[PDB]
């Protein structure tokens, strides 16, 4: 019973997680496109980060 | 948390999902839509090789904190101003993220209210 | 490597002043360290940057129109 | 190759002309010198082989086995020195003659440029082993054991001979070099299926395979200590050598035909490792451990990948040394207690500490502790099998866990606890026994320094 | 060091910063490294100089063995054993050489990953691409021959692959 | 009253909770007396053999010999082909082999199909 | 137990996951599994600890709970902080085992806490050393355990994790405080309960010096190391006031609750234990069943 | 441990054993001394109420509900003395216990040191050699016919006699040999 | 360890000490050889409680079979000496 | 060098139930007609240096007084030095 309740509650916690009232982290250079994987000869879609 | 309680015990549509945020165009609120500024370029921030998750808009203060830590080495309590500056920059970043969260929440509430008003007008 | 101390049989064991003074000194040192750090760096426990209230932000800075423009 | 064979033959007239009290000294000294001579074969090349003549050739698969075969004879003499003390000089000379004939047969078997010569010597090894088991065994079951050890072998090997001559009627040759250079694919036919079975089962009975392993516990338990050493250390590796040599002509039929034997070995290693857990006999436990290790070697050979072959070579060498050492330790216990039951003589670490150290080292190396060559072979075979199929890892992990369990069980039951009170005839260990264990264990820890010497021709 | 070629094992110029002491407090690292130099580096250097002059007093050389090219397995008759033997030996030597080439490229990759530190994902893409290409070529050459590999099996694999390539190209052209 | 302790195979009944020992009869007392008599005769024989100064070697134990012989060499002569024995042998000796064969054959068939279609992504797979 | 199974060997597995953190950060399922495993481990081990009578068993279960906390830290993608916790826990847990061994040796190889009473005055150096170690373990501001555990709690609270994992981490912190005060109360405070022949003795320079070196470590190492290592992660600079103190308020709440529950043992009233106490005392019954059901069913089959 | 067991336990023996176990487990439950004293006098008072009970069926009905009650409240983790069969040092020094006969296998160079010890040991060996031959006849004549009924050995009855089967009881290694 | 090597005199002294703190016994009427059942009029439960006292005093536990047949302080001292291997 | 000093046992009449919680136990036992026969045997646990106990919070604050005095001295010195 203890093990089953533990597993069920962990699944429930996975279904209803906990987070903060914050938006996603913002990274400057096209979400660090050049330094995460690289591939510079494709010129990906530029991303603009909001000022607030 | 109170947002967790309001979302899990209330309705889902009133509050956002952190995974898909934002769901609205940036300049939907106001049209000027200023751009965020960066100080450190590619080359020197790569040379300092900070970390992938540490390369955010607060990078310059981290660079100066590392410069202090390297320069005044034996006095490991010498440069405290730069630690405070980097903490303040990260505080501003987190505050802006919270403001973005609240802005998206208010936009969602306004959209829901507008849809309800349109439905009521159609019904009448 | 110590001094000779004999058993007691139902009374308080003999205490060397050295161990008492060392223990008291180390406890005092720990408490002084705690108080010194709290005085010099009180912000690591209480926090330095205020937590903003989302409900206190006006709609002007947050980009909200009075429900008719859009 | 004759520079090794001729001194081995000369070991016989020297043994028969030696004084009545100098047979052991002469045999040991000259066997050690022959092993030193045989060490020269380890200088192999990345090219084809060391083809000495039309009859004998060497390889980096053959060389480690030859070195182990030569090195085993002095240890066998040293261990047999004890229980043959009350024997007449003629019978001691006959025992040494049997050992020398076995060594000569193994040496000529491992080079054997041709397959029929290989078969002739591979069966010639049977007679001295059978005589040793059935003449100088202690119990009344030895005779029965001998029968098993004989007939099983022949039941697999007589078909092989047929297949062999059949091949020479079609291909035109049985030379290993010509067979490798002119190999052609085997069509998936019933005739080819039975040719595969005839070529394979003779060597699979000698490993032995899990279904055909019944003769091994009998032969190991009933044979004298030298017989047990030569059975566990070298004679089990003849089947592995034969399969490694003969799988070249069996492709691509091996892919389909290997499934039953792969299943048998992968489940039989688990079965025999579990059998080791509930055993009242030390020799039976060591024999079943040998069965498990050779089941893993069978899996390696059947998978037929370069890493499989390297790991199999390393594991055969390591298991030979380790199993011989374990049998020697059990024999040293038996010569004092005369019972050969694990549970009776207990708490021996308190009485014989250095022998307990030898026991600990032997159990650690049987348990495949890195960076021992046992672990190297185990890990190479496991990696190759994982590449073969990712679900094998479950069975291999189970086998590793059970192996550790029964190894430490055997160590703890005999060395730890409280000594038996009524057993009072436990004398201090002799210099001969300690030297025997040292000569068993030092080559293993020296070989872990240069693993490429025992990694086979695919290194 | 002249003991190895700089082109086979390339290295960046290794720019290093200058010491900038912002305080008058004297660091333990410089004093520690000076006393280490005095107490360790000098005696080691003197012993090495003695050993080097002893070696110079007795100089001798060894040579890298060179091998002629021999007709490969494609220029061998079906049952002519001599040419097949020579071709097989040549193929095995080439196999060893290719193994060493892959080893060199892997060493380059590992050195890159360690050297570039926190920016290895971006500053080592060239070595990653080099190793990817070399590994692809090696895998195409020798991936599935298995134990008892031979020049004939490699040639058969190449013929099968090139037959597939020719058929695919023909279908694409005739699509 | 208190909740009842329920004995199991791996947690046996306590000695003081048996219903049997509390039922004392002269026959039970005689049985215990003769059990102690047998145990004391065995103990006297063992101690007489044990304290002998002329004794050397190990005191051979017939019980241990019987145990080992029954465990090892008395199985097959007492074996009888029975539906229970036949079914258990067939299951425990054949079922695992065919189960593992099916598992491995299915896995290798899926792998072969994937490699035939080319969607397996075997990049950097050089050692096998 | 003090060297291998408390501070050096047992962290090895955690250290392994620290070695492969570039690969662990790119997978989300394995991170969640690690977080859940750490949470359940720390909760279960603290729950077992809070009711033990052997002192060594209590400290071992504390070690297991700390390892579970390290696994939680790894699961929330904070490997450097887990390494820092490893380093601090080494110091203070090793010292705690030193003090326990000193108590055991002074009482003629007695390990049960039911037979040790007033040692606050009978042996002052061990008393102060174990008090400092317990305060470091539970987490006292600016001690060696603060710079690690406080950051662990803040990072777990400030992250997108399981709600259940966070709840179990907080309950595990309270139970850590609980078993710490249990050890203090039942080993130092009451009346003596050991045999009459008193053989208590600490005046050996080896024991005193060995304990005092780790005392200096557990006092100052956290500060010096945290202020000397370079920054490796983004901090939680802004944080709610109530949630900044959650680690503290949980610690004091556990302290007072366990202290009050222990103070009732002086009352002249006795009652039979409940099912929860039995479950906690027999280690969730896991060692019973799992050491009897599988092994038998294996060994029997093997014969 | 030293005394030979009996064929059975009488009722009073079982009652005393249950009293012992109940008091030990109550002490384990009540950590403090005053609380344990209070509850121990209470348990003794509860025990002695049925002291003068004469019905044996009622006596067996008693003590049995008592064993059941004890098993319900038996403190799953009772206090055990360190050297007791459940203690943390039960067989710590069993690995330091070496048999006496091992000394007979020592090298003469080892026996050169400690000569007085081996002289006294030789005296002991002589005494054992004579005494055993006396003891065999003593036990053979004293034993009841058909075999012993209780594993209790008789003492010595003559002047120069020694107790039968004494050598391995007198020459125990030690309680703490090292 | 650092345990003083207790002797027969010490064992007897501690046994008599514990017995003299037993207020059911008049201290001036007890002796080394004084029987428990008859010379002192003690119950069997009293004898077992004396066994508890000896156990908690000397730190080792006496098995029930041996303990139930100990009726004099002298034989208790002898049993404890035999258990602890006391020379003099 | 071992502890051979011929230690002598104290007087048995010294140990009295009076002044200890064993008295309170005796008073509760007399209200039901019972008495403890082993009361004096356990009196030594409350007689000598074991008579005075300390609380949990008192145990935690082992060296708070000296630490606080040193803290205020250091703070005063720092305040008088920095104001220069
Ligand atoms: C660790 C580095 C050491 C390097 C220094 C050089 C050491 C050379 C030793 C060579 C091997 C010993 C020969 C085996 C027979 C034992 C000899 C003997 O009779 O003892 C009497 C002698 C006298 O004692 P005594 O009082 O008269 O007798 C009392 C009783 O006998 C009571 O006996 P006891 O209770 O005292 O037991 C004796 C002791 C020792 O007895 C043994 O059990 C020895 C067995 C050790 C390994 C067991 C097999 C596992 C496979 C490992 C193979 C690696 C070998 C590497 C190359 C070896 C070269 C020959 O047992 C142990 O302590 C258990 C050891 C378990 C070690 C497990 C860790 C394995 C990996 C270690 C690292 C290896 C590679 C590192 C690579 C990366 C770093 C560079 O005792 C000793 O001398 C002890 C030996 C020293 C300890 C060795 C333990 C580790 C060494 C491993 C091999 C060397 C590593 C090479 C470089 C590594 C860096
Ligand atoms: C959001 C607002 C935030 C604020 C929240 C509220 C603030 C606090 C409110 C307080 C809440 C509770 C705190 C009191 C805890 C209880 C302490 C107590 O009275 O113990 C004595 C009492 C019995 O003692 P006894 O048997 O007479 O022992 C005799 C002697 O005293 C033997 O004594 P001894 O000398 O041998 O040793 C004494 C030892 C021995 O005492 C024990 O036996 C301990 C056992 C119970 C205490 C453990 C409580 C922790 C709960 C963890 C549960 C995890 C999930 C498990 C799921 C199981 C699934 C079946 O006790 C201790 O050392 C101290 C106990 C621990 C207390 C200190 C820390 C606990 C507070 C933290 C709890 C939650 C707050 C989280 C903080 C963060 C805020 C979110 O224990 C209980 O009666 C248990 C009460 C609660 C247990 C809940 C579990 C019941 C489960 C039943 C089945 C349910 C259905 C499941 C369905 C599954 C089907 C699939
Ligand atoms: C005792 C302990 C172990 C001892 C050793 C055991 C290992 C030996 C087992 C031999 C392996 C299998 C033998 C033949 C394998 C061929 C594959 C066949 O089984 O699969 C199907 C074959 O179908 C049926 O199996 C036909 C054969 C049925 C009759 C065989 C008896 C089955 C059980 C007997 C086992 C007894 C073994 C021991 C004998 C003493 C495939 O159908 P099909 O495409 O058409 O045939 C392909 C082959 N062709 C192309 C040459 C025609
Ligand atoms: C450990 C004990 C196990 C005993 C070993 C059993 C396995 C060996 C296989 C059985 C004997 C077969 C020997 C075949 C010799 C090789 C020659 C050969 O393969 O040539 C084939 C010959 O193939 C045969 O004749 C096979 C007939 C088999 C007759 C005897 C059967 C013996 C029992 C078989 C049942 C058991 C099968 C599995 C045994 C596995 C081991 C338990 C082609 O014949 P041709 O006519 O010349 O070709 C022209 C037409 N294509
Ligand atoms: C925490 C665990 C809880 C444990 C609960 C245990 C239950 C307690 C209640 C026990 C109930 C009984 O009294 S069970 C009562 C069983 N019936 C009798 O005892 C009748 C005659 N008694 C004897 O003969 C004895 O030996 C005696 C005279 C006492 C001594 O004799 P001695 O003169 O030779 O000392």
């Amino acid at each position: 019973g203890f093990v089953a309740f533990m597993l069920f509650m962990f699944w429930v916690g996975e279904i209803y997680p906990s987070y903060q009232p914050v938006g996603p982290k913002q990274y400057p250079y096209n979400d660090l496109y050049l330094e995460r994987g690289g591939d510079p000869t494709k010129e990906p879609e530029p991303v603009v980060h909001y000022e607030i | 948390g109170a947002h967790l309680a309001r979302r899990y015990l209330g309705d889902a549509s009133k509050e956002p999902d952190p995974l898909r945020m934002p769901t609205f165009p940036p300049d939907y609120g106001f049209p000027e839509r200023k751009e965020r500024e960066m100080v450190a370029t590619q080359q020197e921030m790569n040379d300092a090789q900070l970390m992938l998750q540490q390369r955010d808009y607060c990078a310059h203060y981290l660079i100066q904190l590392l410069k202090c830590k390297r320069d005044s080495f034996p006095n490991f309590l010498a440069c405290k101003h730069e630690q405070h500056d980097w903490d303040y920059c990260e505080h501003l970043d987190y505050v802006k993220r919270m403001k973005e969260f609240e802005r998206e929440r208010r936009l969602l509430q306004r959209k829901k209210r507008r849809e309800q008003r349109e439905a009521e007008m159609a019904r009448g | 490597g110590g001094v000779h101390i004999e058993p007691r049989y139902r009374q308080f064991p003999q205490l060397t002043r050295s161990q008492l003074i060392q223990a008291e000194f180390f406890s005092a040192t720990m408490w002084f360290w705690i108080l010194w750090r709290f005085w010099h760096d009180s912000d690591a426990v209480l926090g330095h940057f205020p937590y903003p209230d989302p409900s206190q932000w006006t709609d002007e800075e947050l980009g909200i129109l009075p429900d008719d423009e859009d | 190759m004759l520079k090794i064979i001729i001194p081995t033959t000369m070991l016989l007239p020297m043994t028969w002309m030696s004084k009545h009290n100098m047979i052991w000294i002469n045999a040991t000294v000259h066997s050690l010198l022959i092993s030193l001579i045989s060490l020269s074969l380890l200088n192999q090349l990345g090219e084809n082989s060391l083809n000495f003549s039309l009859t004998f050739f060497s390889d980096s698969l053959s060389a480690p086995l030859l070195v182990l075969t030569t090195w085993l004879l002095p240890l066998m003499l040293m261990a047999s020195q004890s229980h043959l003390s009350k024997e007449t000089t003629t019978r001691k000379k006959l025992y040494i003659t049997m050992l020398i004939l076995l060594q000569l047969f193994l040496i000529m078997t491992f080079t054997a440029t041709e397959l029929i010569l290989f078969y002739i010597l591979f069966e010639a090894t049977l007679v001295p082993t059978l005589i040793i088991i059935t003449r100088w065994g202690n119990q009344t079951e030895r005779l029965n054991a001998g029968l098993y050890f004989l007939f099983y072998t022949l039941a697999g090997s007589l078909p092989l001979l047929v297949a062999l001559v059949y091949i020479q009627n079609t291909t035109g040759s049985l030379n290993f070099l010509i067979i490798h250079y002119w190999s052609h694919p085997l069509s998936n036919s019933w005739s080819n299926i039975f040719m595969w079975l005839a070529c394979i089962m003779a060597f699979m009975v000698k490993m032995p395979l899990y279904g055909l392993h019944l003769w091994l516990p009998k032969a190991h338990v009933e044979a004298p200590i030298a017989g047990s050493m030569v059975l566990a250390a070298v004679l089990l590796k003849l089947g592995g050598y034969g399969m490694m040599r003969i799988t070249t002509i069996l492709n691509p039929l091996t892919n389909y035909m290997a499934y039953p034997f792969l299943m048998l070995s992968m489940w039989g290693m688990i079965m025999t490792s579990s059998i080791c857990l509930r055993q009242t006999d030390l020799k039976s436990l060591i024999a079943y451990s040998s069965v498990s290790h050779m089941a893993l070697v069978i899996v390696a050979i059947m998978i037929q990948t370069p890493w499989s072959f390297m790991g199999a070579t390393a594991l055969m060498i390591a298991h030979g040394l380790t199993s011989s050492m374990l049998f020697c330790l059990a024999n040293t216990n038996y010569e004092r207690v005369h019972s050969r039951t694990m549970i009776l003589a207990r708490g021996l670490q308190t009485l014989l500490p250095l022998m307990a150290t030898w026991w600990l080292v032997a159990s650690l190396t049987n348990l495949a502790l890195p960076p021992s060559i046992n672990l190297i072979g185990e890990l190479f075979i496991i990696t190759a099998s994982f590449s073969w199929s990712n679900i094998t890892i479950i069975l291999m992990g189970m086998n590793m866990m059970i192996t550790a369990l029964y190894s430490l069980y055997m160590l703890i039951t005999t060395q730890r606890g409280k000594y038996t009170h009524h057993i009072n005839n436990i004398k201090p260990s002799f210099t001969r026994e300690n030297a025997l264990m040292a000569l068993h264990i030092l080559p293993l820890l020296l070989l872990t320094l240069n693993p490429k010497m025992i990694l086979g021709p695919l290194y | 060091p002249d003991s190895w070629d700089k082109d086979v094992y390339p290295e960046p110029p290794r720019r290093t910063p200058a010491p900038a002491p912002q305080t008058s407090l004297p660091n333990p690292v410089t004093y520690l490294t000076k006393i280490f130099d005095l107490l360790v580096d000098r005696p080691v250097t003197l012993a090495r100089e003695f050993i080097e002059q002893q070696h110079a007093k007795n100089r001798y050389y060894y040579y890298h063995r060179e091998f002629r090219r021999v007709p490969d397995i494609t220029e061998c008759e079906e049952k002519d054993i001599l040419c097949m033997f020579e071709a097989e030996m040549q193929w095995r030597r080439d196999y060893k050489v290719d193994q060493e080439i892959v080893n060199i490229i892997q060493e380059r990759l590992k050195a890159c990953q360690q050297r570039e530190g926190e920016s290895y994902r971006q500053n080592c893409a060239k070595e990653l691409e080099q190793f990817t290409q070399v590994s692809k070529a090696f895998q195409d050459r020798y991936s599935d021959l298995g134990a008892h590999y031979s020049a004939r099996k490699c040639l058969a694999k190449q013929k099968q692959r090139m037959l597939a390539e020719r058929k695919a190209a023909k279908e694409a052209a005739a699509a | 009253s208190f909740p009842k302790y329920k004995p199991s195979r791996l947690a046996t009944l306590p000695a003081t909770l048996d219903p049997a020992e509390y039922d004392i009869s002269p026959e039970t007392r005689k049985a215990q007396a003769e059990r102690l008599a047998i145990r004391s005769r065995l103990k006297r024989e063992y101690l007489l053999q044990y304290n002998d100064p002329n004794r050397l070697g190990v005191i051979e134990d017939p019980a241990l010999i019987r145990w080992t012989y029954a465990r090892s060499a008395n199985i097959y002569p007492n074996f009888r082909p029975t539906p229970k024995t036949s079914l258990l042998g067939a299951l425990f000796g054949i079922g695992p082999l065919f189960f593992w064969y099916y598992v491995f054959k299915t896995d290798r068939d899926k792998k072969e199909k994937l490699i035939q279609e080319g969607k397996l992504d075997q990049t950097f797979n050089i050692s096998y | 137990s003090a060297l291998l199974h408390s501070s050096t060997m047992v962290v090895a597995g955690v250290f392994l996951l620290i070695r492969f953190y570039p690969l662990m950060e790119t997978n989300k399922l394995v991170q969640t599994m690690t977080l859940c495993l750490g949470a359940i481990t720390t909760l279960f081990t603290a729950l077992c600890a809070i009711t033990q009578n052997d002192i060594k068993k209590i400290v071992a279960f504390s070690t297991s709970s700390q390892l579970g906390l390290m696994m939680v830290t790894i699961g929330i993608n904070q490997p450097h902080l887990a390494f820092l916790h490893i380093c601090m826990h080494a110091f203070f847990k090793a010292m705690l085992f030193m003090c326990s061994g000193s108590i055991i040796h002074s009482l003629n190889d007695e390990q049960d806490i039911r037979k040790m009473g007033g040692l606050y005055k009978a042996m002052p150096f061990t008393t102060t050393a174990l008090i400092i170690g317990s305060l470091a373990l539970t987490g006292m501001p600016y001690l060696t355990g603060f710079y690690s555990k406080d950051l662990i709690i803040e990072a777990v609270n400030m992250s997108y994790t399981n709600a259940w994992a966070l709840l179990m981490t907080l309950i595990a912190t309270s139970l850590t405080a609980a078993y710490s005060t249990r050890i203090i109360f039942f080993a130092f405070l009451g009346k003596p309960r050991f045999p009459p022949l008193v053989l208590i003795n600490e005046n050996n320079p080896l024991l005193i010096n060995s304990i005092k070196r780790l005392l200096i470590g557990s006092i100052f190492a956290g500060f010096i190391i945290s202020n000397n290592i370079p920054p490796m992660t983004v901090p939680n600079t802004t944080m709610p006031l109530y949630m900044k103190m959650t680690a503290l308020i949980v610690t004091i709440m556990g302290f007072m609750l366990a202290l009050e529950l222990n103070n009732t043992t002086y009352y002249l009233k006795f009652k039979y234990p409940s099912q929860t106490y039995k479950f906690s005392n027999m280690l969730g019954y896991y060692p019973s069943i799992m050491h009897r059901l599988p092994t038998y069913h294996n060994l029997s089959m093997s014969q | 441990a030293f005394s030979a067991p009996a064929a059975y336990l009488t009722h009073q023996q079982k009652v005393l054993r249950l009293y012992k176990r109940a008091l030990r487990h109550l002490e384990s439950w009540c950590v403090h001394r005053d609380k344990y004293r209070y509850f121990a006098c209470l348990m003794r008072a509860r025990f002695d109420e049925h002291k003068n009970e004469k019905d044996m069926v009622k006596a067996t009905q008693l003590l049995r509900q008592a064993e059941e009650e004890f098993w319900y409240g038996q403190h799953p983790q009772p206090y055990i003395f360190p050297e007791s069969p459940g203690g943390t040092s039960y067989e710590r020094y069993e690995c330091y216990k070496v048999p006496e006969w091992c000394l007979d296998d020592w090298h003469p160079s080892e026996k050169a040191m400690y000569p007085d010890y081996f002289a006294k040991r030789e005296q002991w060996k002589r005494l054992r050699r004579e005494s055993w031959e006396r003891e065999v006849k003593q036990l053979q004549e004293e034993t009841p016919p058909g075999g012993p009924r209780t594993e209790a050995l008789p003492p010595a009855r003559k002047e120069g006699d020694l107790p039968p089967l004494w050598w391995h009881i007198v020459t125990r290694p030690r309680e703490r040999p090292m | 360890s650092d345990a003083p090597p207790l002797t027969l005199e010490a064992i007897k002294d501690r046994v008599l000490y514990v017995l003299k703190l037993y207020d059911k016994i008049d201290p001036e009427k007890l002796s080394v050889n004084s029987h428990f059942m008859k010379d002192l009029g003690l119950d069997s439960l009293d004898q077992v409680e004396i066994i508890m006292a000896m156990e908690d005093e000397f730190g080792f536990e006496i098995p029930d079979i041996d303990a139930e047949k100990l009726m004099c302080p002298q034989e208790i001292v002898d049993y404890i000496a035999d258990k602890k291997d006391v020379y003099e | 060098e071992h502890g051979h000093s011929k230690m002598e046992l104290p007087d048995y009449k010294q140990w009295k139930i009076e002044g200890t919680p064993l008295e309170t136990v005796q008073e509760k036992l007399a209200a039901r007609g019972l008495r403890d026969p082993w009361g004096r045997n356990e009196a030594w646990r409350y007689s000598g240096g074991f008579a005075n106990n300390v609380s949990f919070v008192g145990a935690l604050l082992k060296g708070f007084k000296w630490g606080f005095a040193a803290f205020v001295v250091a703070v005063g010195a720092e305040y008088y030095l920095e104001s220069q």
